[PDB]
């Protein structure tokens, strides 16, 4: 699965229409995150999940924070910004209500957000993500 | 500034950070933490905005609204000080999902606590 | 609404801007002193009905 | 309850904050913007840097505080402005004006005002008031909310904050300020002063002289000094430009909502209710309710409100 | 003699034009570098006021080398994938209509950031003299001709930049001499390619 995901990674300029702020995960990725078995059980994670979120925070990683875009920078729907939380889509709107998690475009007024369009980067929701932390992060070790 | 002192199993992020400062370097905690502000000003104004200046705010549970950028600025001070990765993320006191009962609470290396104790 | 209560509008359009097109009149740098001027005449107009 | 003219007028009167520097001739050049057209349908781009030989930039605005927070300005009711009346006349007397005036003084101290030029050099604040009085702050790069400040700056916040309450309460007390900060420019450093929003042009001032020097809006520097909003939750992120729904404009969603009992109006309902709470928080170690702070901290931004 | 061409047509319409172009540009610049070609040109055939096209057209003497950049992986790989449309090699129908496509570097000066190293550089050549540093600024306004942008990146140097393309009307065909993007730079090389639509 790593290796399926590297090549992504690394031929992710080669597809690039427009630029990588404006370009969402499933163009480049495809299908990936909303595939993935969900954790509405207990809280008690996929090992299947486990191992694709453990990929994005290590992307992040050597994806440091600078004034060219990079694949840090791909967009992320609210329904992929819900698998990656592992919580309820209402409750990933209300962190919106309350601007805990930042959109990447400013709706004007009358835009309530389509479930499908790539609303947030897939930067600061991880980076939320490391803010949670449980027992199998690398952090410890 | 290069800090040699390194992390314990449960030292606190406030006694590992007073014990970097405790080399002489800089005077007190502000003026350290006014030189990182300048710095990370320079770098990303996002982490910047997320630092606080005081040792009072600066574990990661009292951030509600800005925890992502909070994390940021953290990693960023560890990749600024001469640190290892996570050196200062391992001493934080992280975010928990979990309810005591309608009481928030808090996390440490495996274990979350109520935040009333 | 009327009688205070919230009507649902999105959450992003409270924070939204409105667009105002004014003049404004401002001292030039360095000015000390601005002026006003006006001309008062004064008539025995309330002796009599005109 | 709430009446059909009930108005207030602001209480801080801030001016337009001009770029400019000093040579050895004259000790006031305005800081030029460079146009540049294309193409006849022209679009004009506008860039502003510090000349290359100029080594220290200026930003200067002057302050003036009048005492409009005690009575509305309009009101159809009687008994709601008796009612304000006495309720101002008690938060007065209480001391709540002096933690108000510490904020607003503080936001001028640690350079808010200057906005994304904020700590890009080693800034200096010089501070000459009508009374006669010079204050100086050395360095804003070592201040900050937060931080604990040196006795020399914290009597600096003192005085000028004594100054900025008792303007704000004496109505029979003409008050003025002239702030000026000089900024150690790097070389040809670039400058962001207010912009025009129909293209890239900047807010001038016109000189007397026919040159346009690039400056801040007064309701730009006006949303600077009263960004003292942290009242809204316990442990709040920023501090907030003061608004009767708490509008945050970087994130975009108001902290205050018209749902909650925290915006303005749900506040306003309860006068009667917070007066009798004062009226025992007088005499009394007790703190005022942070409700009333945000209250007065509106009613000193003033407003046309309800209705 | 008979100069042939390929042209390269965008087909999303939510697709950055500026990127795309220096792609199609870039391939073609490592392409003539590799196999040492000279009298490459570049034109635009959907050339606005408002924007540069949809379209990028390539224009050589040799129908063969044109085959061989119209069969490298980028063109097929983005055609496979569905977003570019690549022409065959056609020849131009030779009537008239030329035109000459300029990279004016005059066009960096209204940026700040140029002022600043052109001065640090001014500066430090005054300091090396020996005499003082005190340039003089204009008094009019910089006059520039509608440009559009060319995002182009230095693999080189890791340092992303632009280029400032304006459109030029000539009357006839001139000798085919241009830079390492085909973009005749407005004195140095003075090469004109035909007008498509």
């Amino acid at each position: 699965f790593n290796t399926e995901l590297d090549e992504l990674s690394k031929n992710a300029e080669m597809k690039l229409i427009d630029l990588f702020n404006k370009t969402e995960f499933k163009f480049i990725f495809g299908d990936a995150i909303l595939a993935c078995p969900s954790t509405q059980k207990q809280s008690e994670s996929h090992f299947i999940y486990r191992a694709l979120l453990d990929y994005l925070v290590t992307l992040v990683e050597s994806n440091p924070k600078t004034k060219k875009p990079n694949a840090a920078d791909l967009l992320v729907s609210v329904l992929e910004a819900a698998t990656l939380l592992g919580t309820s889509v209402e409750q990933v709107y209300r962190l919106y209500q309350n601007g805990i998690l930042q959109t990447a475009f400013r709706h004007k007024m009358n835009q309530r957000i389509n479930p499908y369009k790539g609303a947030f980067f897939l930067r600061h929701v991880i980076e939320y993500k490391t803010s949670f932390g449980n027992d199998k992060a690398r952090m410890y070790l | 500034f290069s800090p040699k002192a390194r992390a314990f199993s449960d030292e606190s992020l406030e006694s590992y950070l007073l014990r970097v400062v405790s080399e002489n370097f800089f005077d007190s905690y502000e003026g350290l933490s006014l030189a990182i502000r300048e710095e990370l000003h320079e770098l990303d104004f996002e982490a910047h905005g997320a630092f606080p200046v005081d040792l009072k705010r600066l574990n990661v549970y009292h951030a509600k609204h800005n925890s992502h950028f909070r994390m940021r600025a953290l990693g960023l001070l560890e990749t600024l000080l001469d640190l290892p990765r996570y050196e200062l993320q391992k001493l934080a006191l992280l975010k928990s999902d979990i309810k005591f009962n309608s009481s928030v609470a808090l996390y440490n290396n495996g274990v979350d606590i109520p935040l009333r104790f | 609404t009327p009688q205070f209560s919230p009507k649902n509008i999105s959450p992003q359009d409270l924070t939204h801007n409105n667009i105002l097109t004014l003049e404004e009149c401002y001292v030039p740098p360095n000015v000390e002193h601005i002026f006003c001027r006006f001309s008062l005449r004064v008539q025995a107009n309330s002796l009599v009905p005109s | 309850e709430l009446c059909n003219i009930l108005k207030y007028d602001r209480s801080l009167y801030p001016g337009k904050a001009v770029f400019f520097y000093k040579t050895a001739d004259s000790d006031f050049v305005p800081l030029e913007a460079d146009i540049n057209k294309i193409r006849n349908n022209i679009l004009t781009l506008e860039e502003c840097y510090v000349p290359p030989n100029v080594e220290h930039i200026f930003c200067r605005f002057s302050l003036r505080v009048q005492a409009n927070s005690l009575v509305p300005s309009g009101c159809s009711d009687p008994e709601v402005f008796s009612l304000l009346k006495e309720l101002a006349e008690t938060f007065k007397e209480c001391g709540g004006y002096k933690e108000l005036a510490v904020r607003y003084c503080r936001n001028i101290l640690i350079g808010t005002w200057l906005w994304r030029n904020q700590n890009t050099g080693n800034t200096q604040i010089e501070i000459k008031t009508s009374k006669g009085s010079c204050y100086l702050i050395d360095n804003t790069r070592k201040l900050a909310w937060e931080s604990k400040w040196a006795s020399d700056d914290l009597k600096v916040l003192e005085e000028l904050s004594n100054e900025i309450e008792s303007a704000l309460t004496d109505p029979n007390v003409f008050w003025s300020a002239d702030i000026t900060a000089k900024i150690e420019a790097s070389f040809c450093q670039e400058i962001y002063p207010s912009q025009i929003l129909n293209s890239k042009q900047f807010v001038k001032a016109k000189c007397a002289d026919g040159r346009y020097a690039v400056s801040f809006n007064s309701v730009k520097i006006g949303a600077a000094l009263q960004s003292i909003d942290d009242w809204w939750d316990e442990d709040a992120s920023k501090r907030l430009r003061v608004h009767e729904f708490g509008a945050d404009k970087e994130i975009g969603v108001a902290r205050r909502p018209p749902d909650s009992e925290q915006n303005f109006y749900s506040i306003f309902k309860n006068t009667e209710w917070y007066l009798s709470a004062l009226k025992n928080c007088i005499t009394n170690n007790e703190k005022i309710d942070p409700a009333i702070y945000y209250l007065f901290s509106v009613l000193i931004k003033g407003g046309m409100f309800q209705k | 003699m008979q100069r042939y061409y390929f042209t390269v047509h965008f087909l999303p319409k939510q697709a950055n034009l500026a990127l795309l172009t220096g792609r199609c540009i870039s391939i073609m610049h490592g392409f003539i570098l590799k196999h040492n070609i000279e009298g490459m040109g570049v034109t635009f055939p959907a050339w606005s006021d408002s924007s540069i096209g949809n379209e990028i057209a390539f224009v050589y003497t040799d129908k063969e080398i044109l085959n061989t950049l119209k069969d490298q992986a980028y063109f097929v790989d983005m055609q496979d994938c569905g977003f570019f449309k690549v022409s065959q090699v056609l020849a131009v129908p030779d009537s008239c209509e030329e035109v000459r496509f300029i990279r004016n570097q005059a066009v960096a000066k209204i940026f700040t950031g140029e002022s600043r190293r052109r001065l640090k550089r001014l500066q430090k050549r005054a300091l090396a003299r020996g005499e003082d540093f005190n340039p003089k600024k204009i008094e009019a306004p910089r006059e520039i001709d509608i440009f559009h942008r060319v995002a182009m990146t230095s693999k080189s140097s890791q340092e992303d930049y632009i280029l400032h393309i304006q459109k030029q009307d000539v009357d006839c065909q001139a000798e085919p001499y241009f830079s390492n993007y085909g973009l005749a730079s407005n004195e140095k090389f003075k090469g004109t390619v035909p007008d498509l639509s």
